[PDB]
């Protein structure tokens, strides 16, 4: 699970 | 009201002293503040860097102090973009000791670049809300939107 911001 | 006021008394005894977003490969400090965002009622507004979209990866820090015990101290933060759900996330403290105060460190991971939106596009538009629990017991919700700058 990573940002996008 | 049962839940209802264990809810309410937990909220008026609980407080962000302060909350730091550091850029994990440069250990710098992007972002700070010290007003409390835990508050429900209110479109908070924060002002970030927009260099913040080119971390890999940005360790948050929040501090945070609470007069009430909580079994199962916890977070859900959904980040609304022009009121449309984009990322879901979850963070769990777990057991917070009545009367303390606490660090809390998150490494949040940034998406591969070529996902990662344009601060022209995002700026003024997202809306990330945070529901703070203590297990089941939804304690408060507040609301932030953010300027990239
Ligand atoms: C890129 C932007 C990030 C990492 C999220 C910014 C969030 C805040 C500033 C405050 C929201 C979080 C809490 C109230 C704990």
């Amino acid at each position: 699970s990573k940002t996008k911001c | 009201s049962a839940k209802d006021e264990r809810a309410r008394e937990i909220l008026r005894g609980f407080k962000l002293n302060w909350m730091n977003l550091r850029d994990a490969e440069t250990g710098k400090i992007l972002w700070q503040g010290t007003e409390d965002l835990s508050v429900p009622g209110v479109e908070h507004e924060a002002r970030v860097p927009k260099k913040i979209l080119k971390c890999k990866a940005v360790s948050r820090e929040l501090n945070f102090s609470s007069t009430e015990q909580m079994e199962k101290f916890r977070l859900e933060q959904k980040v609304y973009f022009k009121g449309q759900c984009l990322e879901e996330w979850f963070f769990e403290f777990g057991f917070v000791i009545p009367n303390s105060t606490n660090t809390w460190q998150s490494l949040i991971e940034a998406a591969p670049e070529s996902q990662m939106m344009p601060a022209s596009v995002l700026t003024g538009n997202v809306i990330i809300e945070t529901k703070f629990f203590d297990d089941d017991l939804l304690v408060s919700t507040s609301r932030v939107r953010l300027f990239y700058v």
